């Protein structure tokens, strides 16, 4: 089932939040760092992705 | 009255569309940089109505598209074209689609913008993994996804106005491994974010403009499923 | 001329945006994370720090 | 009708302010938790208007203060709450100021909230490098710094509607050694930093809570002055 | 002629041996720092010959152990001991256990040493996670496994010869989140990595002596089992 | 069985290294650091876990 | 004065360790990393550099 | 009886040879792979005892060197060599230079080896920043300081033993920004401790061998000085 419909059920069922990512939930953020709300913000990596890049082990 | 051109938009399916989505929601002015292969066809769909129901949002809003320009970051300038690509079935028709080009293209018929999205990424070995991907495809990828990013800057940093924002995409797979994502992609998403650092510095002393870059999570859409493992 | 005067130079010199910091800058960063517009984000240290966090060694 | 706690604040000067006067501009209520030592001061210069040139709002509005609170992050419960300040002059005609207390009176006062500022910090010997920190001195930060967030969150969640989020303020001293910066607040940052994460899984996958925190860069206040290296 | 004091152990399963065992094939003195409650205990296997085994060295060499101490991490001097454990059944027999008390004992012994190994941690409530940890479970951890080793350093640092070298033992969890290894240890180990760096710098430009922590693997000893989750 | 032994199995399926890390893995470490080998190394955190830190998600 | 010098110049002024850093204080560290006793290392990045890296603002 | 290819000596005034002088303090035989541009004039100096003072070693001893070989870490093999460089005034004499032929000689020569040192980089535009640099010097830079680790693992793996060990150096201007170090060099450096992981989880898991990275501090080599700033 190719490489991206197994990260996308992993990232459902072990992310710290569980809804399901939109495209439209990056287009948000994306919207925010290049408004001038985030005039203080630069060369950083931010991370939308429901929060599954702070784990180290799973649970089940 | 923010304009922002946004690179890597081939259908509704990845993240530009959806970065686009979110921008007309704050009525921000889009231009879409489309690449070639696949350029005809979106203007098509487009055209048809095929799109009509995605540019739908929420707030009863409909997706403000200012343009749809042919353009393929793999090109600097015009005289970067290689002859073959230059006499393409899909390349002919086709003009100022090189990155300088269409930078210029834009300031032409819009003036200065303040906003760049930088939303692609390719590599023709992603299904290999690093240790098997070749020089050649291994360059490809880094400077289809990470080079790219620097050009786009360089070019366009010059029809922004000062305090404009620059933005690209990431993955994960650039700090910790991620077997399945290869072809030198997590290599390329690796420079890319060292590289948006070093930017950032850059154009922040000289331009007072700003760059940072997202990493995202998990998304079905056409370059994700080319993964195919 | 206290630890925090020095850091406020030294910050509005070798920082990659020049402007001062205000309160203000992280306040409207702090009102899009408390918002559904990054509902996305969890778990994260973002810097409002007009950049200097990317620098290693300033350039004098 | 979102209302957000901003646990840390004394003046206009800090952080906490900076993040109560952008939240207006989105119409959120706010409500601060005052350290009880400076309660009474504070509550005077508002009396007495000192503050109405630092509440007007960016969008030609009053900033809407929902209401000023006694709050002493170093208390978990009324139980907690030891002789030396139930003598201390300050706290005595006081009430109600241990997070879980403020945690039932806002909730009873105005329901439940949606946002969540832990916007304080406390180091008794922040004037010495970590070497020469007592062991007191140290838990003090640690307890004072960085457990509130945890208790703030425990008692909070409660009184909080779902989807609701968090944050926190730190500084990267907590990554890379600036030196004066003592007392162990460089060693409250960092567990800071790390319980956001551990707070984010258990608050996310139990609540559908966020919460994170933003490491700002230098801000002349007044518990920022009183570190003076 | 190297002496290396090893502070943290309870039985050749933990850490704190396999250092030892490796540190004697460098032929180094090795100085053992017991947690009073279990020093007798120990004594007795010890005495009775229950570790010879796990003293050959592969070198076909006996550890050679200079010494067994009680030592105690959660006390700097002796004034800081509480009535309790002054009480304390294993307590009572024992005396120089606290920080201190033992630099100066091991100093008046053997003189000075170049190695200081700090193997221990301890938190009361391991088997809760974060949000359920009581403000006391949480400074426990902090006291006993991070401002342990800062004081380890301040008191160790005047009975070691120039050029002396430092290390502690940290967790992974401090940095990622791993369910399950809660009260605050995760916490603890943030710091114990962050004061690393900070304590490296002091000890550096003025002593010149290196301190760093090896973030390690499981291992099924004691302390690690107690977690159970 | 306990915490402990559930990491020590996913350590021993999912690490880049699948050897079982001894207590005297972690010595040997231990005695490079505190020799004048490494008289170049100070204020790091280094991993000795069989490079299981490296990894983000397993690839089961 | 080149880029180099001016480097070498700020390390011995600036890192935790004083020493002059050595091609054998690399050398050194490099050899236990190729020997055995570095078996449960692996993917790591490590520091060789008088500890520099791990300051975020110098002082003088 | 060990034995170490070490890839990126041309003199020993760089890391490699401080790297092969340790080694021999080890006892480890040594095969140095030398760059066309400085083969001979490297081969005259050593002949002529150039060298002589400086394979000395504290305990008297003396570099053990194996063999010195040409070699190009451009090519992965034969077949890779344009015609240009072919007839190039330096590579004519020369045969068995790319990675394939060396790897392949090597194993002929003396069978299989347990040791990698990748001590090597290059970047035609490194005096320009970022921004400046052309997609033919960035893909240059990462070509030779980056995509070489990979190759050279790739054709040097099969002839390692399982336990063999490889190393490669990078600098910490990949992780934070160091105006000066440009060309790409700072986004070569941060694609190889991308790829000195993802590298790790596939020579561990199918070879039992481990690769790391060692981030140096400054040295005054050739390499470093051609900078120029
Ligand atoms: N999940 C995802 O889809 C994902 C996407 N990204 C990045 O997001 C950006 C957008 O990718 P997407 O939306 O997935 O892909 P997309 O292919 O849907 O859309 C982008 C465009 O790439 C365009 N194309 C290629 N080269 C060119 C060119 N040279 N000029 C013009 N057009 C070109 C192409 O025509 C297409 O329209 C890229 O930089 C990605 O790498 C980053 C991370 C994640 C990811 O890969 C991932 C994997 C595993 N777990 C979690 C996340
Ligand atoms: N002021 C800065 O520049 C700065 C501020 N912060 C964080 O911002 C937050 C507050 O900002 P200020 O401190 O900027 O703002 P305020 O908002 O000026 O100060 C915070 C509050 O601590 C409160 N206090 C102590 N204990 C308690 C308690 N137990 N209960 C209730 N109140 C208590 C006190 O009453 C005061 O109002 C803290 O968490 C800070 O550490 C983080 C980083 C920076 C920073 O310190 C820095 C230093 C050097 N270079 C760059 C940046
Ligand atoms: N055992 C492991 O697997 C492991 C061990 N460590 C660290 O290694 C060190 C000790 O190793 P063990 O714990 O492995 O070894 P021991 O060396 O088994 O235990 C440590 C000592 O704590 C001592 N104790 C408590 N308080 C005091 C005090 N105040 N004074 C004197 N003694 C006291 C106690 O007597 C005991 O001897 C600690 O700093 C640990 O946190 C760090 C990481 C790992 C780990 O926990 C882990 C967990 C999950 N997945 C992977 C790895
Ligand atoms: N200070 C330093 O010299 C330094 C060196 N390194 C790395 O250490 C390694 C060795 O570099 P060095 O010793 O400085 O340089 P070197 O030039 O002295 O020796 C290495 C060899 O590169 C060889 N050459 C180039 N391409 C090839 C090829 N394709 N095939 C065969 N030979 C080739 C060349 O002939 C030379 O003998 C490289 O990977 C470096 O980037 C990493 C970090 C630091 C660094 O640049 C730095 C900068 C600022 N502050 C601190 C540190």
């Amino acid at each position: 089932y190719t490489f991206i419909d197994y990260a996308i059920e992993y990232s459902e069922k072990y992310a710290p939040l569980r809804q399901k990512l939109l495209s439209t939930d990056i287009g948000s953020v994306a919207s925010f760092l290049l408004s001038r709300e985030s005039r203080a913000i630069t060369g950083q990596t931010i991370y939308v992705d429901n929060g599954l890049n702070i784990m180290f082990l799973p649970d089940d | 009255e923010d304009i922002c051109f946004i690179a890597g938009i081939g259908d509704t399916n990845g993240y530009g569309w959806g970065i686009a989505k979110e921008l007309s929601k704050r009525n921000v002015k889009i231009i879409f940089g489309i690449w070639p292969p696949v350029y005809n066809i979106f203007m098509k769909n487009y055209k048809n109505g095929k799109f009509d129901n995605d540019m739908i949002i929420d707030k009863d809003k409909k997706m403000n598209i200012l343009d749809m320009l042919p353009f393929d970051a793999s090109f600097d300038t015009a005289n970067d074209i290689d002859e073959e690509t230059k006499n393409n079935k899909r390349y002919n028709m086709l003009q100022n689609y090189t990155i300088e080009d269409v930078a210029n293209l834009i300031h032409q018929k819009y003036g200065k913008i303040n906003m760049l999205v930088h939303s692609l990424a390719n590599a023709k070995e992603v299904q290999k993994d690093l240790l098997n991907t070749s020089r050649k495809g291994y360059l490809d990828a880094l400077s289809k996804s990470s080079y790219s990013l620097i050009s786009l800057c360089k070019y366009f940093v010059n029809i922004m106005k000062p305090q404009s924002s620059i933005i690209s995409l990431t993955y994960h797979a650039s700090q910790k491994v991620v077997p399945g994502y290869g072809g030198g992609m997590s290599s390329a998403k690796a420079a890319l974010e060292s590289d948006t650092r070093v930017l950032a510095y850059h154009l922040g002393r000289n331009y007072n403009i700003r760059i940072n870059t997202i990493s995202a999570g998990p998304l079905k859409s056409r370059a994700a499923t080319a993964i195919n493992k």
